[PDB]
């Protein structure tokens, strides 16, 4: 409450409309060196 | 300082019946010089606890005489702590000499003045021996916590007096309280030795009827108890709390009375001198 | 009229050629017996020593002008610490002003509040100086211009309080009052995060008799971070036993274990069950301590106008006991 200190910013939105975290790169290692060979 | 507490036009019949009022307290608001009826104005009977709140946002003033069209007043403490003054005794009990007073709210209702021309009532508190308005408040906020000749509460504000009570109540716990708690045996075992000491300790004391259910270890010691000696501060702190306990729940006293010449004791619904304290 | 007082002193803390007359001058104790209480005084874990060797950093000299107090605080605005600094006389100010500033903050660590330690004197009207010694003399009782000061440009004079630390209260607070005849409180602010904390003053006008639960929400942030961190540094013990919940259900329970008066020492009375009131380590009334204020008179009328200042109006000296402000 007091102190003039900092406050957690909330997703504007509701919190269902921010999406799970991902990663997604079919670019796979692996095979790409067996191509390259 | 002397307020002006002016009137509108009255009907010849209630005129005569406030000039009886000569020595009873009002409640202004504001403390300017200049005043009229219609400010100082208190609804009906209701909300014993609620109005004794009232009671210390505001400040009193008692008046001395009223003319036809003004009403001259006196601003009950403010810069003043001999200023002798006269007020009636408008309270059910006695009050004799040396006693504190003290302003609660009225009993039951009834007792108000209604003015017809302003349309207006009033509603001038008694006055009690500070020794039974203490007891009075007591009773009253133990009613009040049981809604967790008698008016019933509203819960509104019966609430913040709870809320008043229990904050001083827990405050004083503290690590010297246990120390002090422990030896509850060891003091009932005192009280059984001495006729003094027994009736110290009342009958419906609550604590008998712990002296003989629960056993308690000695307790731990403290953080650091070698340097620092904790029931002292203990006492201290409930000394404090204690000097200030009523006045957090009714209302501080605000003159004791003194007479010269006449009787002592004076009965009900008669001028009594007073000086402000 | 009014009646005064006259205390001969050291030109430490309040300078009376340095300041013209009309501002309030505060006592200070005897700083002997606050090293000493506090010896008993501070809490578990904290230091027991530090307000001795802050006091021995600043080394009789007795009043302290509020104009030199507020300066050594938090709150303040600079003009007034470039006043002080540079139209006070005296040698070697600015470092005392320090070393004042680190006594009033080891005050608060050690739990031995400065409002324990100042009690306030009226406003100051006249004096007479050698070489760093002063006779000031203020009044006491009654309004201040009931008095005559020897200025003869000036015979009465006013009250100054720096408007920089005027807080007022009833259009703070937004009463929809009128202005009529308003009490003055001086007030302090205390905050306690150990080797992070402050002291902050004030002087606050309003109608309110009883300050009370008006600074309890006046103050309300620093009542909420007061109560949590203020048990900081005292070992609390692990999770509390279940033997701690204080048991309630057996009062009126007609059949129970029961033993009269006059057979407890180590009888057969092993039956009753035990309970273990432990309370170490959590918020004392001293932790939650964050104001205390004390009534100083009436008042008409406040103006502000010239360094930033406010005139009072009509002060009539009427001096009160301190007060606790905690829950």
């Amino acid at each position: 409450i007091p102190g003039s200190a900092r406050h957690f910013i909330a997703p504007p939105f509701p919190v269902g409309f921010w999406a799970r975290p991902g990663f997604g790169e079919g670019l796979d290692a692996r095979l790409a060196l067996a191509h390259a060979n | 300082m002397e307020v002006d507490i002016a009137l509108p036009t009255l009907s010849p019949g209630d005129l005569s019946a406030l000039q009886r009022c000569e020595g009873r307290v009002v409640f202004l608001e504001t403390l300017r010089r200049h005043a009229t009826l219609r400010e100082v104005a208190l609804p009906c009977g209701g909300d014993v606890l609620a109005a004794m709140a009232a009671y210390r946002r505001r400040f009193a003033a008692v008046i001395t005489r009223v003319t036809p069209h003004r009403m001259l007043a006196t601003p009950l403490g403010v810069g003043g702590r001999g200023q002798s003054l006269v007020l009636q005794n408008t309270g059910p009990f006695d009050l004799t000499n040396g006693d504190h007073v003290c302003l609660v709210p009225p009993l039951l209702g009834d007792e108000c003045l209604r003015l017809t021309s302003a349309n207006l009532e009033l509603r001038f508190p008694m006055t009690l021996p500070l020794a039974q308005a203490r007891e009075l408040t007591a009773r009253v906020v133990a009613r009040a916590a049981e809604t967790l000749q008698l008016p019933p509460p509203h819960r509104d504000n019966a609430e913040a007096a709870t809320r008043s009570l229990v904050l001083n109540m827990i405050f004083l716990l503290n690590e010297g309280a246990v120390i002090l708690l422990s030896l509850i045996p060891n003091l009932l075992t005192l009280g059984a030795q001495d006729g003094y000491a027994n009736a110290v300790i009342q009958l419906g004391s609550a604590t008998r009827e712990l002296g003989q259910l629960v056993r308690q270890p000695p307790p731990p010691l403290p953080q650091d108890h070698a340097r620092r000696f904790c029931v002292f501060e203990a006492l201290e702190a409930w000394i404090a709390s204690a000097s200030r306990l009523g006045d957090t729940l009714g209302t501080r006293p605000v003159a004791r009375v003194c007479i010269f010449d006449g009787p002592p004791t004076v009965p009900p619904g008669e001028k009594a001198a007073v000086v402000e304290v | 009229r009014a009646r005064l007082i006259r205390q001969v002193t050291l030109a430490d803390f309040c300078e009376p050629q340095a300041e013209r007359p009309g501002l309030v001058v505060l006592a200070l104790r005897h700083p002997a017996d606050l090293a000493g209480a506090a010896y008993a005084a501070t809490p578990p874990g904290k230091n027991h020593r530090d307000l001795e060797e802050a006091w021995l950093a600043l080394d009789r000299a007795s009043v302290v002008s509020l104009n030199f107090l507020v300066a050594a605080a938090e709150n303040a605005d600079d003009a007034l610490r470039a006043h002080v600094t540079t139209n006070y006389r005296d040698r070697r100010t600015a470092a005392r002003l320090e070393r004042f500033a680190t006594v009033l903050r080891a005050m608060i660590r050690s739990h031995v509040f400065p409002h324990r330690a100042l009690h306030v004197l009226g406003g100051l009207l006249g004096h007479v100086t050698q070489d760093r010694l002063a006779s000031v003399t203020c009044v006491a009782r009654g309004d201040q211009e009931a008095a005559r000061t020897n200025d003869m440009a000036a015979r009465r004079s006013q009250v100054h309080v720096p408007a920089c630390a005027l807080m007022d209260v009833d259009r703070e607070l937004r009463l929809g009052g009128d202005d009529g005849l308003r009490f003055a409180y001086l007030v302090f602010v205390y905050t306690q995060r150990h080797r992070r904390e402050a002291l902050r003053v004030h002087v606050a006008v309003s109608r309110l008799p009883e300050l009370g639960d008006a600074l309890s929400f006046l103050l309300a942030g620093t009542r909420v971070d007061n109560a949590i961190h203020g048990t900081d540094e005292a070992d609390a013990p692990a999770a509390p036993a279940a033997a701690a919940a204080f048991p309630a259900y057996l009062f009126n329970d007609p059949r129970s274990a029961r033993c009269p008066t006059g057979r407890l020492n180590t009888p057969a009375a092993e039956a009753l069950p035990v309970w273990a009131p432990d309370m170490r380590g959590r918020a004392t009334r001293n932790s939650c301590m964050y104001a205390a204020y004390v009534r100083l008179g009436t008042v008409e009328r406040v103006v502000r106008r010239a360094l930033p200042l406010a005139h009072m109006e009509r002060f009539t000296w009427d001096v009160g006991a301190w007060e606790e402000c905690f829950f």
